[PDB]
RNA sequence: AAAUUUAAUAUAACUAUUAAUAGAAGGUUACUAAUAAAUUAAUAAUUAAUUUUAAAACCUAAAGGUAAACCUUUAUAUUAAUAAUGUUAUGAAUAAUUAUUAAUAAUAAUAAACUAAGUGAACUGAAACAUCU
RNA sequence: AUCAGGAAAAUUAAUGUAUACCGUAAUGUAGACCGACUCAGGUAUGUAAGUAGAGAAUAUGAAGGUGAAUUAGAUAAU
């Protein structure tokens, strides 16, 4: 479904001659069905593998055996100053090692975790219960 | 007055709240959502301390970036493209884990604390590591790396374990 | 006779304990009152009343004319000697209660009885009397070493 | 002339009408928990 | 007039679009008498003075602390080639005593050996 | 000796000399910030010799010149906070009254 | 625009009741959305929470 | 062989009855206040059940105040012990800062109806009213 | 003079100081407050050019500010 609306001069193509133009509508996944000269209708969705998408993919079933494979993932080039490179991110710099050094200072500790936090209550002992009761 | 008058420095740290020299970051020089992905728990909790901290220097450095080029987004043109909102939200998703594994990291040193403070259960394991570890040169290594996890009072008791130990042998 | 305005009282039961989100700062000096403090008639919980309260009842003329009038029982303020504590114990007193006193043969007979009947009409401070005297008596009795 | 009987002066309202006044008293903490009771968005000035 | 594209008398306000509205709000810095001081979280930090001034204590001022070294190669995101990490606990939670152990007496017997220095990596640890 | 401002001066000084803080490093350490700060366009009154940010509603002073120093190696010698009044705003006129934010 | 309202949310409440609109009464608000908005920008096709 | 209608069902109404089961956060504005597992069953991802676990700013009579969402204390606390450090007076003594270990307190937001108890009107009815109601 | 006139938180010496937070627009004898209205009402304090004069009376007005959400004509009776 391509519907053919006025566009201003702002949203124009490098090419647009007049102001109307034609533009895709958006469409229900249930309005639509998948193709392989074939038309799947229902698909199961059982099994599960991880493609490396770099995700845990599901296997789409029509009749269980006949598996339709996902489409390739766009390849994407990543040159970006913000983005950190794959090895130097993957990279191992912290090991458990002591059991008598903690792994952070003492005022860091602070920054990562609410002193006065009104939901500690902890306590609870036994010399406590004592004082308590008459 | 004149701006001539002037020498505006090139390499002046107010430089570092825009990309490079640029007014906005266009929507071709931004890093697609595609690309870019947040730095995940799992992968993060092997990360040294000062790596952490400088990680998230530099997080909180981008975000100030964004944030500046978000409000005049916001405020001026009066946009609704949120770009950079989205990779604000993405880089505050990141400083939390960062947080949250640091805060973890913590509360495991301290379990294991507790754990060697039950006698009961440390001595078990000591035991099961000199059986584990009963090379010549190997053994010294092992010993040494122990001796240093190991290091008054408890360091005096390593020093007695090490004695026991080379009697032993 | 009856105890309703006594036995009546409920006191939030305790959770006993093997931490709350607001404990006190003081140690409970004295066992607690199984019928509490009244919130009735409080001039009551200052002494010795013998469970006897303000009654509320109709002045009535020779015309039958009710008018609300109270009835107040004979409060008298009484220092009395107790042997335990060795010293004269001033309080508020029904007089009914320092007849009964003076029946039973002193102050400590008096708290010391045993009867459910007693212990219901103390007041808090009666049962605080109680428990001093009783705590004396066995401190007396049996000193830390035998 | 009448009609202007309201002369604002913020610490006298804050002081007779605010939550804080409210808060404090019995009679006070009962007319919050009326408002409260009944859905009221806000309790008192 | 007041603004010339409204001639005639309209119900227009000289200012804004309703004068009443709800009172019974927070109230903030601006508003009050002279005395009126409300303040922003800002200074807990010193201390005032018998006179009207502030001492101020430093062993209480907030001070950011950026690491010596900085590694600049570590940046806010990551590549989208790296898949995401999924470590693995079946021996209960991470902050599990007995896994850290575990973890130590491997540290001992190898000394810094790295699990995920292959960058090709859905599951692992333990 | 002298008095305290010229003191104050010489220390400042000093620091600059060092190449180290211009300032009294409050003995209170904070690792992991969150706040941020706004670089916003210079107004006809401020020279080229000032900027200007959007900062946390509960920032300190001092504590703004301490960020730029550490974050960002810039040396911030005086500075001035100004807070900004929240104006009634309501969108719909059927709806509630509120104030925007009071902004630092 | 010119607000400052990115930076700080405040009438949280007021956003809350305007945010989330009883579903009954969402045919209602996405009517006005409709009428105010141009021929190229708008869909046919229903939000989903 | 797909569509159309009819009746029933939602995370998405309330009200009455009947039957079963059980007895539970609001606000404010921002340096936004996040999660992590394991085990068992179902079939590596899975959903469910059973669990442990992180965070969680400020205010909501009673750390102590106030003009609710602020201020003031100062658990990036004090004391002790030690360790490296600079100064002074005579290897020993005194004070200052940083870092480890130990000791020492921390936070009344909590319903509503139902139940029991204390006090307890009056209008009204009596075709007036006071006994009575 | 008679009317008889507030309350409450020390010195020296040695050692020190990096100076927090908030108010700051404009309006304020008013179109920006209280009066249902851009309402001849109500609303606290200081300076209030000279000339004149007993004065902050009264006249003028240097400077500053203002000439307005009704105009234009006509001006019967009233
Ligand atoms: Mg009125
Ligand atoms: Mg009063
Ligand atoms: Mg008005
Ligand atoms: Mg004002
Ligand atoms: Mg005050
Ligand atoms: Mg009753
Ligand atoms: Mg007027």
């Amino acid at each position: 479904p391509t519907k053919t609306v006025p566009v201003p001069k702002q949203f124009w193509l490098e090419g647009q001659t007049s102001h109307m133009i034609t533009i895709p509508v958006s469409i229900l996944g249930k309005d639509l069905r998948l193709v392989a000269t074939v038309a799947v209708r229902d698909v199961s969705f059982n099994g599960s593998y991880y493609d490396a998408y770099k995700k845990v993919m599901p296997y789409r079933c029509v009749q269980p055996d006949l598996i339709i494979p996902w489409p390739k993932p766009d390849p994407i080039d990543v040159q970006t100053n913000l983005a950190t490179d794959p090895v130097i991110a993957r990279e191992q710099t912290f090991w458990v090692d002591s059991v008598v050094r903690n792994p952070i200072p003492k005022k860091a500790i602070p920054s990562i975790r609410n002193p006065h936090s009104k939901y500690k209550r902890g306590t609870l002992t036994a010399k406590d219960i004592a004082k308590l009761v008459a | 007055p004149t701006t001539s008058n002037l020498r505006c420095p090139d390499d002046h740290p107010l430089w570092q709240f825009f990309s490079n020299k640029k007014f906005i970051r266009s929507a071709d020089d931004l890093p697609p959502s595609s690309h870019i992905r947040p730095w995940s728990i799992p992968e993060l909790r092997h990360k040294s301390f000062n790596d952490l901290h400088s990680l998230w220097y530099n997080c909180l450095r981008e975000q100030n970036v964004l944030a500046r080029e978000n409000h005049l987004l916001k405020n001026i043109v009066g946009s609704t493209h949120d770009e950079f909102s989205e990779l604000s939200n993405s880089i505050r998703t990141t400083m939390w884990q960062i947080r949250h594994v640091l805060n973890e990291r913590e509360l495991a040193y301290s379990a294991s604390r507790e754990f060697l403070q039950d006698e009961s259960e440390r001595k078990k394991f000591l035991d099961t590591l000199a059986n584990d570890y009963f090379d010549d040169e190997v053994a010294s290594m092992l010993t040494r790396f122990q001796l240093a996890i190991f290091g008054d009072i408890n360091f005096i008791d390593g020093i007695k374990f090490l004695a026991n130990l080379k009697l032993q042998r | 006779r009856q105890w309703r305005l006594i036995e009546t009282r409920k006191i939030a039961k305790q959770p006993n304990y093997q931490k709350p989100l607001h404990m006190p700062k003081e140690r409970k000096k004295f066992p607690d009152y199984k019928y509490g403090e009244s919130n009735i008639f409080k001039q009551s919980n200052k002494g010795l009343y013998g469970g006897s309260f303000v009654q509320f009842g109709n002045n009535i003329s020779e015309s039958k004319a009710k008018t609300r009038k109270k009835w107040l029982p004979n409060v008298v303020k009484k220092g009395l000697w107790s042997e335990t504590l060795n010293r004269k114990i001033s309080i508020k007193m029904t007089a009914k209660v320092l007849k009964t006193i003076s029946k039973e043969g002193g102050i400590d007979n008096y708290l010391t009885k045993e009867k459910s009947a007693r212990i219901k009409e103390l007041g808090p401070t009666g049962w605080k009397l109680r428990y001093r005297v009783l705590k004396r008596k066995d401190e007396i009795e049996n000193p830390p070493h035998k | 002339s009448r009609g202007n009987t309201y002369q604002p002066s913020t610490l006298k309202r804050k002081r007779t009408f605010g939550f804080l006044a409210r808060a404090k008293s019995k009679q006070g903490s009962k007319i919050l928990k009326r408002r409260k009771l009944k859905g009221r968005w806000f309790l008192s000035h | 007039l007041t603004r010339p594209w409204k001639k005639y008398r309209d119900g227009e306000l000289f200012y804004g679009l309703s004068k009443v509205g709800n009172k019974r709000v927070p109230l903030t810095t601006k508003q009050g008498n002279k005395t009126m001081y409300k303040g922003t979280r800002a200074s807990g930090i010193g201390r005032h003075t018998k006179f009207g001034g502030y001492v101020i204590n430093w062993k209480k001022v907030r001070t950011y602390v950026t690491p010596d070294m900085v590694n600049f190669e570590l940046k806010p995101y990551v590549n989208a080639n790296v898949p995401p990490l999924k470590h693995e606990f079946k021996g209960g939670g991470p902050l599990d005593p007995r896994l850290q152990l575990l973890k130590i007496k491997e540290y001992i017997v190898n000394g810094r050996v790295q699990s995920e220095g292959a960058t090709d990596s859905c599951y692992k640890e333990r | 000796d002298i008095n305290v401002s010229e003191k104050i001066y010489k220390w400042t000084k000093a620091g600059i000399e060092q190449g180290k803080e211009h300032f009294k490093v409050g003995g209170n350490k904070v690792y992991f910030p969150k706040a941020r700060i706004i670089l916003l366009r210079p107004n006809a009154k401020h020279t080229p010799y000032q900027a200007k940010f959007i900062v946390p509603k509960s920032f300190n002073k001092l504590d703004l010149r301490d960020y730029l120093y550490h974050i960002y190696g810039l040396r911030a010698m005086n500075i001035t906070t100004q807070l900004l009044h929240g104006k009634f705003n309501r969108m719909n006129l059927q709806t509630t009254r509120f104030r925007e934010p009071q902004i630092k | 625009s010119g607000s400052y309202q990115h930076l700080s949310n405040v009438g949280s409440r007021v956003m809350k009741r305007l945010g989330n609109r009883p579903k009954n009464f969402l045919p209602h608000s996405e009517k006005f959305i409709k009428k105010s908005t141009p021929e190229f920008m708008k869909s046919d096709l229903k939000e989903v929470d």
